[PDB]
């Protein structure tokens, strides 16, 4: 969802939290928050 | 054959360890996103890279290629492959910790056994166990290629807008998630329908080079427009299917 | 459980052990159907800790990428069907001697135009795996390999990792503690942990010094042992040679060795005789890493330019 | 000069690859600004 430089090494790459909390709002924004949010909430699909 | 060893045609896909041990196609399908749904969260829990997350939802594709989800659990296997990843990714996260995020994800409720007690020192056997049958099962080609990188290169080339260059590698991801591209296509391909896609519904063109030569002829050779339109379809008709949500919430409110 | 892709080691039949090592360590091996010759190296686990030793998976990963004529070659990666434990093994195009054990035995002899092939074999391994943004960081003799046919191998990437192309932005923080302390470059025993390059080309001429004194050139006790040889070869450690050394939190601990003068050529005159060759390691054994040449200028001295060129390795390898 | 000219926007269509993609994630001018911390 946050696009990365692919030339930088490995480690360098930046962590996949998102830099804001994850609401337990199910709304366009919110459904576009983070990957986790996008595939759970607005696709509705989850592991659980 | 050993460029080609982990790429099926849509027959081969037809049938599957899984379906041996009779798990309908779509069954599957549904194991192989909600694994990828846990590893993306435990991924952005533990912070490890995204590219962390992508190698390990490939590890995952494929080794479900071999093995069974009968036989292993997708709730197994994601801690197992996202704990690999992570070290071949360069960024490391120690066994507890993920152990920890694991439990976290899959059990709420619950509370983190005692490091001491039975059950978690079981599970950390049962990690590095699952890790070891991980590496044999995908012949130890631990190097993945993703799409991302092939998208970011292009959408620069194109002079991409922003939100499009990012909307771009949003569908890059969730080619890795809602499908199984990264067992029939080489990424260089399937990085041009993620972007396909995004100026689909952002009605962006992409005029021709200043060679003659389309856009994606940039990416990959053998690339066709047909091709785009036809695996731009089927990427549809698998979003289709998902249980999609929005179409309900998708107008009314917003929030603080 | 199907393993499509990960034969067991049966396949391969154990020849001998090479080396002295560990039960089943390091194995020669004959494939029992193509006769092939291919030394079985077990990934060792009493790093029985967190999973797959990541070094192990460096190795690997590492090997399946170099492909070059002076870089050991991986040919798969076997394993043993496991039960109460499991084990797996990489399996390695067979190479008859390491420069280690040539050096050692009295015998074997060496012609500078030789030398010069074995050193100009050795850098363009470096330069590749250095060109692959790859660290070996375990340079040393033992380590350099040389074929029936004399090619010579760069191996045991056991201890190697990729490395960053960051002329850029923030610095890496690399493993301190690699290297053999023998070959081990000066930044590093000060501490350093934003090194690149430069630490196998310390090692490049640590040993470029071996083929012509027949045994390691600096034999510390412990680190601080070490430094004190570095220091009575290549001169002692200051900001006069190293800009900004000072910064170094271990080396407020080289207070006591202050005064020595760079011997390297004079020390080394005695063996080597040719100059460009005592040029070349006094090049290449420089104490500050940016200030020591590289592999590709390394490539280019006159050593490898003026006679005697570069010869094979038959004479040197004449039948035993 | 640079070899691509700039992305221009087509919206007069009858894209039913377009329609598709769009009935399910919404307007994209709308949800664009929502996709990621940036
Ligand atoms: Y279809
Ligand atoms: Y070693
Ligand atoms: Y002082
Ligand atoms: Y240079
Ligand atoms: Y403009
Ligand atoms: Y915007
Ligand atoms: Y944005
Ligand atoms: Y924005
Ligand atoms: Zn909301
Ligand atoms: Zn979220």
């Amino acid at each position: 969802m946050e696009p990365v430089d692919p030339r930088l090494e490995p480690w360098k790459h930046p962590g996949s939290q998102p830099k804001t909390a994850c609401t337990n709002c199910y709304c366009k924004k919110c459904c576009f928050h983070c990957q986790v949010c996008f595939i759970t909430k607005a696709l509705g699909i989850s592991y659980g | 054959n050993n460029n080609k060893r982990w790429y099926f045609t849509r027959e081969q896909l037809e049938n599957s360890p899984s379906r041996r041990f009779g798990v309908d196609p779509d069954k599957e399908l549904s194991y192989r996103q909600q694994a990828a749904n846990l590893l993306q969260d435990m991924g952005q829990r533990l912070n490890v890279s995204q590219l962390t997350i992508n190698t390990a939802i490939v590890y995952m594709h494929r080794f479900y290629m071999i093995q069974s989800f009968t036989q292993f659990p997708g709730n197994s296997v994601a801690p197992a492959a996202l704990f690999l990843a992570a070290k071949v990714e360069e960024q490391p996260k120690k066994l507890e910790h993920v152990i920890k995020v694991a439990h976290t994800c899959l059990h709420p409720q619950e509370s983190l056994p005692d490091t001491r007690s039975e059950a978690y020192l079981q599970q950390v056997q049962d990690l590095v166990i699952l890790e070891s049958i991980i590496l044999q099962t995908l012949g130890f080609e631990l190097t993945i290629d993703h799409p991302h990188t092939h998208v970011v290169k292009c959408t620069q080339l194109v002079r991409a807008s922003k939100d499009l260059a990012q909307t771009s590698y949003f569908m890059a991801t969730n080619s890795l998630h809602l499908t199984t591209f990264s067992l029939q296509y080489t990424p260089p391909v399937v990085a041009c329908v993620c972007i396909h896609l995004a100026c689909k519904w952002s009605n962006w063109e992409i005029p021709v080079s200043t060679d003659g030569k389309h856009w994606w002829e940039y990416v990959d050779a053998t690339v066709t427009l047909e091709l785009l339109d036809e695996l731009t379809h089927e990427f549809l008709q698998i979003l289709e299917k998902t249980p999609n949500r929005l179409k309900r919430i998708w107008n009314w409110r917003a929030c603080e | 459980v199907e393993c499509p892709f990960c034969d067991e080691v049966s396949k391969y039949e154990k020849l001998a052990k090479i080396g002295q090592g560990t039960f089943g360590e390091v194995f020669k091996a004959r494939h029992r159907k193509t006769g092939q010759k291919v030394a079985l190296k077990k990934v060792l686990m009493e790093n029985e800790k967190e999973g797959f030793p990541i070094t192990a998976l460096r190795e690997i990963k590492i090997l399946q990428l170099l492909k070059h004529e002076n870089v050991v070659n991986l040919i798969e990666i076997c394993r043993t069907k496991a039960s109460p434990k499991g084990s797996i093994y990489l399996v390695f195009d067979f190479c008859e001697h390491d420069l280690a054990g040539l050096l050692s035995n009295v015998l074997v002899k060496f012609t500078l135009s030789e030398i010069k092939r074995v050193m100009q074999m050795l850098l363009n391994g470096l330069y590749y795996i250095h060109r692959n943004k790859i660290l070996h960081r375990d340079m040393k003799a033992a380590n350099v390999l040389i074929t029936r046919d004399g090619v010579l191998k760069l191996a045991d990437f056991g201890l190697a990792r990729a490395f960053s192309l960051a002329k850029n932005s923030q610095p890496n923080r690399y493993t301190n503690r690699v290297v053999t302390l023998w070959y081990r470059p000066p930044e590093l025993l000060l501490g350093e942990r934003d090194y690149g390059p430069p630490i196998d080309l310390w090692g490049a001429g640590c040993i470029m010094a071996e083929m012509w004194t027949r045994s390691p050139i600096m034999q510390g006790n412990t680190e601080q042992h070490q430094l004190a040889l570095i220091s009575q070869l290549c001169g002692s450690i200051t900001p006069e040679v190293w800009p900004n050394v000072d910064n170094y939190e271990l080396y407020e601990k080289l207070e006591l060795v202050k005064g020595q003068k760079r011997k390297v050529k004079d020390r080394l005159k005695a063996y080597v005789r040719d100059p460009y060759a005592l040029d070349l390691i006094d090049k290449l054994l420089v104490l500050d890493p940016a200030q020591r040449i590289d592999s590709d200028d390394a490539l280019n001295h006159d050593f490898f330019w003026s006679d005697p060129m570069p010869s094979d390795l038959k004479g040197m390898l004449s039948t035993h | 000069s640079p070899l691509f000219a700039e992305p221009y926007k087509v919206t007069s269509k009858e894209d039913k690859l377009s329609s598709r993609i769009q009935s399910m994630l919404g307007n994209y001018d709308e949800m664009k600004d929502f996709i990621g911390d940036r």
